[PDB]
């Protein structure tokens, strides 16, 4: 089974104000951590059997242990095993090995001298895949996202609600959506939403770049994708986030480009994993891309990617929410009227609002002030907002 | 480096500070006047760097000695002001404090907000540094606070004001200083800080907030804090002070929800309506409406709940034609719990005797109790069916019928008191089963009553040498759970005498664990009076001395969050030395029950329990799943369920049993399809062992409780309001489950029905001022505070639109999306009354 | 074993426990015989 390896996270300490309540909650966290440290330190200290078992098994197998590939199972205790050098050896299977675990192609621990099967290596996970697993959940939560109520609701119905409440889906008869593509202009909150869902989820989370799943050697790309998805299968409730799928999701086309055909083969293996022969199981996929129109139709089609969540440039209410969230830790003055920044049509995104807040803080620091003002925000708006050149036509239209 | 203005200001400051070398008359007034002017101008501005303070880096030693010798009048006071402002930036804590202490008073407001905050911090430091050896220094610090607090109140700095007032251990001034627009902020601050502050400051803070809420006439909140304090006199005071009959009805609803039944004098108008609401007679009816809103009138059958059509029938038509007793008991618990409180069942109502006749002894009691537990909160309706089975041929099952009565009267009260009348002539019954059933029914019917007549009637059972050990244990638990959280001296003395007269050989049994139980059940949430309790229990010899001490330590600090008690309990657990591991198990349950008071403490108790599981000895491994069940009752957190699923396949039968019960308790009433599938898989895997199958079917019944409309949470009012009756019920069930084979799998299945004492429903039925149901659009979502200490009601997000009545899962709250109505209680839980808005205009 | 700090309230608890406790209250030679061993 090998249930999910959910990322560990400390409880959120709120209020975020530098008050005594935050001190008390943080000191409660420190208290419990010290309790855990004391118990885990005095556990092995007071430890006075299985040592005979270890002294027999380890002595019999000996060190070092070679790692080979099982090729054939001839007898109940004899196997043809190929070493990493590609040389096959007819070796013996020692008694202290589960015969049901031995399968062709499995990674098998052999003795160094006689290469006899001393055990089976379970994980044998590519290091480029085990690094995709998330161990420390990101600090961003659903409370750090301003607006985006529809997008958050869709992503929760897709990858969150089925885990907590599969009762609705089972009762009505729907198979819950198992693929979501977060597409929109950059800086709108796609990666932020991925961070938030990773923080909230109780299922294992795999983060991919859409470009680290691509390897030098000819066949290692699709093989790496298959390994990643198999690992996702192992920890049954899983979420596989592939940021910037544009890297491999680009539309298929015919050209010589010996590397591009491997690119397309890798993406073909990806879409086979998403929806092909054999079921995919209880593993959700979240994909993010700035440009969706350049993606291959067979990748973003329903059944492979069930939902296409659009992240538009924030509107007035959403922008006001972003400003309220990102100046929450600030010390605003009384003359500040955030509205003037929220209005007008600068086409500023959530990342733009974050930079506006940061630059207003820097402007206040320039005047040796730890509290921001309206003038600082106004200066920061023009200082940071200068991104696009023209983006507009002339006075043709009345 | 500096600038032209900066250089000129630095030169001026250096000239002004250097002119103080000699004793010329036109020096001290001019120089100190100029320094005061510049410092006041810079400090009484925005948070810009205090340029005079940056320029000023001199030594005050000459300034301090001249302070000592020159001008005993106001000039030394000016010098004190200047050096205090200078040392606020530096580290001159004691000196910087005493400069404002003895120098020019003037006012702290004249300096600045940052100066006030720094002085507040230094005052707190000094007060913590000052013991009761002298009160001379305390008074001027109090005078400083007299002006510091209003500054914070008027400048929205209630944080620093509250913190300072907690450091000085004096909180009376909040009564006379809190404004209308700021009472909510400070009240929420206190109601959040009470959980983490240790004894005895938490109680003082709670009564301070109680006084504030009484002053501002927020009566429902006053009731909430009164039940937090767990003292009846202030509850009566609030009841008398409630002049609004709608608020009276609301507080009656909350009192019925908490199960607090206080006698009401006839001097209060509408006494009958308040009494009948507090007896909670209406609830079942509303529940019925609830069910007929969800079209879940039709009760279920264990065959469909187990989904036998999906299980791989490896043996078909040859291995399922034999009906063992234990699986029949499990099916009884299922076709009970699942269909409970819906007023109808398709197998126990039309085919009662035929069903019961295939049960033996214990099965008779279990099925008779489940017959009453299939219809909740209908005293007359329940007893109309229970009487015939009370008239049964096998009079031994008569006791079971009493359980039915005790399980039907649970959560309700009648003026004629059918339970007391029915069990008054049966408590003194000589038969062990008869007396057991009588006392259990009386306890379940009268949970939290604390009525003196029933306690006195239960007293002679303890002194009865004839009464068996299990009769004594059930009597002790019933006495404790009738007197939950009261520290009743009568019950305490009776149980102490009973345990003192008990012999070691008779104490060695498992049922003796229930003797401290009631004693502990008398002292829930009151750790102050347990020094005498532990002193009295120290007379008995070990190991049971340590066992009883640990159990009463759990019961005293139920939800207290006292990390020192948890440290003692963890030290007990970590000591690697059968009955010796009982102390470690009780201590593990103690960590659970202490940590469940706070969400942060509970979530760290999760990590501690994981470490205990992966690095503990067998007894700890058995004990932990009960603790995990206690931590997250009716809260199907997926990590907890995953750990329990991992350990349900353990080679230790006790560990697997405890893990299965933890599945049942944590996912109780959530109707989690994932949990249902995992339980079905566990039933398929464990199809051979009768005990594993029995407990997995019990877990399925618990998770399908009320078709997903029932919860066993001992917490209310945004999980802030504890429930003594529910905590008692889970405590009894868990400590009995510390020995699954002898108690749960032995002769004491009826103990499971104690969970029905904790059986509390979830709805959103909305009533008008006349108590008719009123459909109101409600915005329901997670209560994730997107702010800090802004006083917001957690700013409910994840919105969904519903029409009342609504079902709210654990951890998800509700709010009124319509301004047309105003709820008397801002906490939309259970039954509420909405007053029509007078401000709204059509 | 070892005792952890838990400095959150352990100092206050220990000082209040201290208040509660306050409320509660050569030769220089050897005689030798014939077979005497001497360094
Ligand atoms: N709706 C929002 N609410 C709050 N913060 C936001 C929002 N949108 C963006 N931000 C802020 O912008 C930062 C950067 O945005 P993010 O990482 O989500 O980019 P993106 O939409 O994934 O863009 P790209 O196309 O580059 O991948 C986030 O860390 C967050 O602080
Ligand atoms: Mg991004």
């Amino acid at each position: 089974t090998k249930g999910p390896d959910a990322a560990s996270k400390l409880p959120l300490v709120t209020p975020h104000t530098q008050c005594r309540l935050k001190l008390l909650k943080l000191e409660r966290i420190k208290d419990y951590l010290l309790m855990e440290e004391e118990f885990i330190r005095n556990q092995e200290q007071m430890k006075p059997k299985q040592e005979e078992e270890r002294s027999k098994v380890d002595d019999l197998r000996g060190t070092p242990m070679s790692v080979g590939t099982l090729e054939e199972i001839i007898d109940d205790n004899h196997a043809i095993v190929s070493t990493s050098v590609g040389s096959e050896h007819y070796v013996s299977i020692l008694s202290f090995v589960d015969k049901d675990l031995l399968e062709p192609g499995c990674s098998v621990l052999l003795n160094h001298k006689v290469h006899a099967v001393i055990g089976v290596l379970m994980d044998d996970t590519d290091p480029l895949v085990t690094v995709m697993k998330v161990e420390k959940a990101p600090q961003e939560t659903y409370a750090d996202i301003g607006g985006l109520d529809n997008q958050i609701q869709e992503i929760k119905e897709s990858v969150e609600l089925p885990l907590t409440h599969p009762e609705y889906y089972e009762e009505m008869g729907i198979k819950p959506p198992k693929g979501v593509i977060l597409y929109g202009p950059p800086g709108t909150g796609k990666t932020l939403l991925a961070k938030a869902v990773a923080n909230q989820t109780s299922a294992t989370f795999l983060r991919v770049v859409g470009s680290e799943l691509i390897q030098k050697y000819l066949g290692d790309g699709p093989k790496l994708v298959r390994e990643l998805f198999r690992v996702a299968e192992e920890h049954a409730p899983s979420i596989v986030f592939i940021d910037e799928i544009d890297a491999i999701g680009t539309k298929r086309y015919d050209s010589n480009s010996g590397g591009e055909r491997e690119i397309q083969r890798t993406m073909l293996e990806l879409l086979n994993q998403l929806d092909g022969f054999d079921s995919r199981g209880d593993v959700k996929v979240i994909m993010a891309t700035n440009r969706i129109e350049t993606l291959d139709p067979a990748l973003i089609r329903p059944g492979r990617i069930d939902r296409k969540i659009e992240f538009p440039l924030p509107d007035e209410k959403t922008k006001k929410r972003i400003f309220q969230i990102h100046t929450s830790r600030m010390t605003l003055a009384d003359d500040v009227t955030l509205d003037d920044l929220i209005m007008a049509k600068d086409d500023l995104s959530g990342a733009d609002i974050k930079a506006i807040c940061t630059e207003a803080g820097l402007m206040a620091l320039r005047e040796r002030r730890m509290k921001v003002t309206n003038e600082d925000f106004k200066k920061s708006k023009e200082n940071v907002l200068y991104k696009k050149q023209e983006g507009t036509p002339e006075g043709l239209y009345l | 480096e500096l600038s032209e203005e900066d250089k000129q200001l630095q030169d001026e400051l250096e000239m002004l500070v250097e002119r103080l070398g000699e004793k010329d008359t036109s020096l001290y007034r001019p120089a100190l006047e100029e320094l005061r002017r510049q410092i006041r101008s810079s400090t009484t501005s925005m948070t810009s760097v205090p340029k005079p303070l940056k320029f000023l880096r001199p030594h005050y030693g000459k300034l301090k000695e001249i302070y000592e010798n020159m001008a005993p009048g106001e000039n030394k006071r000016f010098a004190a002001d200047i050096i205090s402002v200078l040392a606020m930036t530096m580290s001159g804590e004691r000196e910087c404090l005493k400069y404002r202490l003895v120098g020019s008073q003037e006012e702290l407001a004249s300096w600045g907000h940052e100066y006030v905050r720094h002085l507040a911090g230094e005052v707190a430091k000094e007060w913590q540094e000052l013991d009761d050896a002298e009160k001379v220094q305390r008074e001027p610090l109090l005078t400083l606070v007299k002006e510091i607090v209003p500054y914070n109140m008027a400048h929205n700095a209630e944080h620093e004001a509250c913190d300072l007032l907690m450091e000085i251990e004096q909180v009376d001034m909040l009564e006379k200083d809190i404004d209308e627009n700021a009472y909510a902020k400070v009240c929420l601050y206190l109601t959040s800080c009470v959980n983490y502050v240790p004894e005895p400051e938490n109680s003082a803070l709670l009564r301070c907030a109680l006084g504030v809420f009484r002053k501002f006439s927020r009566f429902p909140e006053a009731l909430r804090l009164a039940l937090m304090l767990n003292d009846m006199e202030l509850v009566e005071d609030i009841f008398t002070s409630c002049k609004d009959v709608v608020v009276q009805k609301q507080m009656a609803f909350m009192l019925g929800r908490h199960g607090v039944f206080l006698e009401l004098s006839e001097d209060v108008e509408e006494y009958e309506d308040l009494t009948e609401i507090m007896s909670n007679v209406q609830l079942n009816s509303n529940f019925l409406a609830l069910a007929r809103e969800l079209d879940i009138m039709e009760p279920k059958v264990p065959d469909d709940i187990y989904k036998t059509h999906l299980e791989n029938n490896r043996f078909g038509g040859s291995g399922s034609q034999v009906d063992s007793a234990r699986m029949n008991l499990a099916s009884s618990f299922v076709n009970g719990f699942v269909n409970a409180a819906f007023g109808q069942d398709k197998l126990l109502t039309d085919d009662g005797n035929k069903w019961l006749y295939k049960n033996k002894d214990h099965g008779m009691l279990s099925a008779a109790a489940s017959l009453g537990m299939i219809l909740l909160w209908d005293v007359d309706g329940g007893l109309t069916q229970i009487d015939k089975y009370l008239y049964s041929s096998e009079d031994y099952i008569k006791s079971g019928a009493l359980l039915a009565c005790g399980i039907v009267n649970s959560g309700v009260r009648n003026e004629c008191d059918p339970a007391l009348a029915l069990l008054s002539d049966y408590v003194l019954h000589n038969s062990n089963t008869m007396r057991l059933g009588s006392i259990f029914g009386l306890g379940l019917a009268y949970a939290g009553s604390n009525r003196e007549d029933v306690l006195t009637l239960l007293l002679p059972v303890m002194g009865d040498s004839k009464s068996s050990m299990e009769v004594a244990g059930v009597t002790a638990l019933a006495c404790g759970m009738i007197a939950v959280g009261s520290c009743n001296g009568d019950v305490t003395s009776t149980i102490l005498q009973t345990i003192m007269e008990k012999s070691e050989t008779e104490l060695k049994d498992t049922y003796a664990r229930w003797l401290p139980l009631g004693l502990g059940l008398n002292h829930l949430g009151k750790g102050e009076a347990i020094e005498a309790i532990l002193a009295a229990l120290e007379v008995v010899s070990e190991p049971f001395r340590s066992f009883a001490n640990t159990l009463v330590d759990v019961c005293a600090y139920a939800g207290s969050g006292n990390v020192l008690k948890v440290q003692q309990l963890l030290h007990i657990c970590s000591e690697h030395f059968a009955d010796m591991g009982a102390h470690q198990g009780v201590a593990v349950l103690g960590i659970a029950l202490i940590a469940m008071g706070e969400e942060i403490g509970a979530e760290m108790a999760l990590r501690t329990f994981g470490h205990l599981l992966r690095y503990g000895e067998p007894t700890l491994r058995r004990a932990v799943p009960l603790a995990l069940a206690l931590i997250s009752v009716s809260n199907p957190r997926l990590n907890i369920l995953d750990t329990l699923s991992k350990f349900s396949h353990d080679a230790d039968p006790e560990v697997s049993y405890n893990s299965i019960f933890a599945m049942g308790m944590v996912g109780s009433g959530t109707n989690n399809a994932r949990l249902a599938a995992m339980l079905r898989q566990l039933a398929q895997y464990h199809a051979k062992d009768p005990n594993n199958l029995f407990m997995v079917r019990l877990a399925q019944g618990l998770t399908h409780l009320g078709k997903g409309t029932l919860t066993l949470c001992p917490y209310h009012s945004d999980r802030q309001l504890m429930s003594q009756v529910a905590v008692a019920g889970l405590l009894t069930v868990l400590v009995s489950f510390l020995d699954v084979r002898n108690i749960i799998l032995g002769k004491s299945h009826y103990v499971l029905y104690g969970l029905v004492a904790a059986m509390q429903p979830r709805m959103l039925v909305t009533f008008d001022e006349e108590l008719r149901p009123l459909p109101v659009s409600v915005r329901v979502g997670q209560a994730v505070d997107v702010v800090g200490q802004a006083g917001k009601p957690k700013t409910i997000t994840g919105f969904q639109t519903h029409t009342t009545p609504v079902l709210l899962a654990h951890g998800e709250r509700a709010e009124l999306a319509t301004e047309e109505f105003l709820p008397v209680t801002p906490i939309l839980e259970g039954f509420v009354i909405l007053r029509k808005n007078p401000n709204y205009d059509l | 074993k070892v005792s952890t700090a838990v400095l959150s309230i352990t100092a206050k608890a220990k000082k209040k426990e201290k208040e509660k406790e306050k409320k509660e209250e050569e030769p220089n030679f050897q005689l030798l015989d014939n077979p005497a061993r001497v360094m």
